[PDB]
């Protein structure tokens, strides 16, 4: 034992990439023109953070967000544009999920929301345990894999514009104060689904 | 007091047994009617595997606690493992069975005894949780070795669980 | 100046976080049983080897046993192995490989415990010996005797545990060190029709002198690209 | 003896460009469109550290690099473009080298990486000793002069855009607490190869 | 430490087996390279004979410690005594095996038990002699009573025989 390197949060505290959001600002022109993806938050996406979390049964942690936003011009001869201006609100856990672009859910009257300008550092949050049991449940035999997290949205503020730009938003999640309790042996087939089918 | 389970028998080919708790003491008298009769409840476990082996017979048990024993509600009798009805060697989760020692156990070599015992402290996400719809414990019996005897008598040798409940606590009467 | 470092997001980086829910109640922790501080916890535990590794016993409950007694048996090694945890099929696959496999380096001691499942009036002798880093595994119970090794009586005593030493010139050496093999000493002898197909099994585990640095990815489920 | 400007941290703590990284965005045209290069963080490519070092037999160290992004616009009328992000990822020894720009190697899952955005001060990293030994060993007789150190490869996260950019890394190594050992005499002749060969 | 030599198997017609001392241990590792890098050495031997055998099995063996084993050099295997090469009951010296008794002993008997000890000091007409051309101590293993079994299972009983040396001596490096 001792030694560190080893210890549960050297082990899990790590940042990876766990989403990608692709947003649009105007002019469809033939595409759908998606102004927002919305993302919910969980640890299924990605295979080393859901093999790390699945060793143990119950965990504590508290999750870092740091947004990385990369604008394209899809057409190189559309002209200089604005710089451009992104929201990205976290939604907390039995909040409404927006459905359209101009609606109540962007107002921002209870969900936190943080602004950020192209060129800046990239945005960086703090989520803390938004649990209502004790600790998440990774395992639930019964009649809880689904252990809140809330989800994130991102859309684009700035007005009307003749260009065409796309961005893409890269989510890194770094978990923080990290407990776990129960462990699991590790998972020897690989994951079909959400759920612990094997095939 | 000490609530004595159906007895299995175990065989040349059998592929292991698996219980549910406390969904194998739903109908086990007073324990069940209390766990019945309220909406909350919390108590501990304590598990006792019973061989009835001679000194002649070969083979190995293994028995494993296993908290949230999800798998890919029999009730008393349990379930039993597939060779190919969870997989043995899968441990019912796609998981090796040799890693399935981390979990707290106990190995009941014939060679050496014919019981075990377990202590199945109180675990899950909430201090207090019904007791009908969740499953806050899981025992699972495993042939680590084949069954073998002398050719002389008997083929098949009786298993008995008892579970006793312990640290009882209920509220929510209904 | 515009130099690396700064205002750009590091992978390792650690400050302070605005925080999104400002004067949450967060939901006070409890005494759940199984608190673990550290990974070498799962390293210590006992995990049952999958030995023999056969084309009829892969992906099975036969590949953890050995059968201990044939007709005429043989003077060779009956199961051989590798003091490579994290790179032998037979040990990569145990809670001490699974562990070893998301650290580059390790160190400390191991340890080997072997029980066989019989009856309790089979009666015999088995030889376990050790090679040193460096040397061939023994071919033959005289070369297991030229080296470290001890006795195992098939009797009341029904476990055997023996721990490799750490044995390395460097601190830590990579997770890409010595053979472990068993050896018959005189026979089984078993009286009146007692089964003679007794089965042994391997388990292993490390040692409170266990630590790993540089911790890595894990080769096991990768299809993210 | 004593006086200082000629102590071992002096006289080997100074900042000297090592490696040149060429990237680009999209667009190949005719060109290869080499993403990524990926170098091998090593001493032999500048003479002068190089011959710094031999002096002595055992040295131990912590690296310093800065990197310095220069872009540059292949044809001067393919229109502004959007602000570039550089991802630069230090791969410790031991662990997989990138062979495609989105391979699992760039997920960062224990590779550190640091993201940086054009026209922001230069990024910096500090890699400590990753040795394996107990010092680094310049001369080995027998069956080390690969001293490990690691590798870093850089890459543009930036989205699909018409627009033609090539953008050159400068990566700057300084040497941090030098401590050296068993001293040995200058090199009289010019080098040829990696090894001690001379002609 | 201790040296165990090939293990030998016990029949129903075995004649008894005989050994050599220090004749057994030249080629066993250390202690045999020590003796035959000395041209002169003194040392004590310890003799330990485990016998393999069930509760089911009949017979008993007689251990015998003969200083200067003459008979009227094998080495780790030694040899076996013939029933009509030397004669089981004439001891190899035309002497009554029933007078055998004389030098130190021990008796298995495998309805008391089934291993032995027994302590061998240096014994010469010097204080210090050769270790290759002379042999201090001799080790013969005899059937005091024939071996049966019952007829379920086993023909031959493994016999293992450990001589550990002790009091080790050495002059004259060569």
């Amino acid at each position: 034992r001792t030694r560190s390197e080893s210890t549960v949060e050297s082990f899990f505290a790590r940042g990876a990439c766990v989403a990608i959001i692709e947003v649009d600002n105007d002019a469809p022109t033939k595409r759908a023109s998606k102004l927002f993806s919305v993302w919910k938050i969980t640890y299924k996406d990605t295979v080393q953070l859901r093999r790390k979390l699945e060793f143990f049964t119950y965990s504590r942690f508290d999750m870092e967000f740091t947004f990385v936003v990369t604008s394209n011009y899809t057409d190189a001869n559309n002209g200089h544009a604005l710089n451009q201006v992104y929201q990205i609100m976290y939604i907390p856990p039995g909040a409404p999920i927006p459905g359209k672009w101009n609606d109540y859910t962007w107002q921002t009257s209870s969900n936190p929301s943080v602004f950020y300008t192209y060129g800046a550092p990239p945005a960086r949050i703090s989520v803390p345990y938004v649990g209502i049991a004790n600790a998440y449940s990774h395992f639930y035999d019964g009649f809880a894999s689904l252990n809140d997290f809330g989800s994130l949205a991102v859309r684009v503020v700035n007005d009307h514009n003749p260009t065409k730009l796309t961005s893409k938003i890269r989510v890194y999640m770094k978990p923080k104060h990290v407990r776990v309790w129960c462990p699991r042996p590790p998972r020897a087939v690989p994951y079909y689904g959400p759920g612990v089918d094997y095939k | 007091r000490f609530y004595t389970l159906d007895t299995v028998t175990w065989r040349k080919e059998s592929r292991g047994w698996w219980w549910k708790l406390p969904d194998a003491l739903k109908d086990m008298g007073l324990f069940g009617q209390n766990m019945f009769y309220h909406y909350l409840g919390r108590a501990g476990y304590t598990v006792h595997v019973q061989c009835n082996a001679s000194k002649f017979h070969q083979g190995a048990l293994g028995v494993f606690a296993v908290p949230e024993m999800c798998l890919a509600n029999p009730g008393e009798k349990g379930g039993e493992f597939k060779g190919s009805c969870p997989v043995d060697y899968l441990f019912g989760s796609g998981v090796l069975a040799g890693n399935a020692f981390v979990y707290p156990h106990q190995i009941i070599n014939l060679r050496t005894n014919n019981c075990a015992t377990l202590v199945l402290p109180y675990v899950n996400s909430l201090s207090i949780d019904s007791m009908t719809k969740h499953n806050n414990w899981g025992i699972a019996i495993l042939p680590l070795a084949p069954l073998d005897f002398a050719t002389e008598s008997s083929t098949e040798i009786p298993i008995t669980l008892t579970i006793a409940p312990m640290c009882c606590e209920f509220n929510g009467l209904r | 100046l515009n130099t690396p470092g700064s205002n750009q997001y590091l992978t390792a980086d650690n400050y302070q976080s605005p925080c999104a829910i400002p004067e949450f109640d967060v939901t006070p922790p409890i005494d759940i049983p199984g608190e673990v501080r550290n990974m070498m916890e799962l390293a210590e535990i006992d995990t049952m080897i999958p030995l023999n590794l056969t084309n009829q016993r892969k992906n099975t409950m036969d590949m953890y046993r050995v059968e201990l007694n044939d007709a005429a048996h043989s003077d060779t090694p009956i199961l051989c192995l590798s003091l490579s945890p994290a790179s032998d099929p037979r040990l990569a696959h145990t809670m001490l490989g699974e562990i070893l496999n998301y650290y580059t380096h390790w160190a400390g001691s191991l340890k080997f415990t072997f029980l066989f499942c019989g009856s309790m009036m089979a009666t015999g002798k088995l030889l376990v010996s050790y090679a040193p880093p460096g040397a061939e595994a023994p071919k033959s119970r005289k070369e297991a005797m030229l080296g470290t090794h001890v006795i195992w009586d098939i009797g009341l005593q029904s476990s055997c545990t023996m721990v490799v030493p750490w044995i390395s010139n460097t601190t830590y050496r990579q997770t890409i060190g010595g053979y472990i093999s068993m050896f018959y000493q005189t026979r089984v002898v078993v009286p009146l029709s007692t089964p003679r197909k007794m089965d042994i099994l391997g388990f292993v585990s490390a040692c409170n002198d266990f630590s790993v640095r540089l911790l890595r990815d894990t080769t096991h489920i990768s299809q993210e690209a």
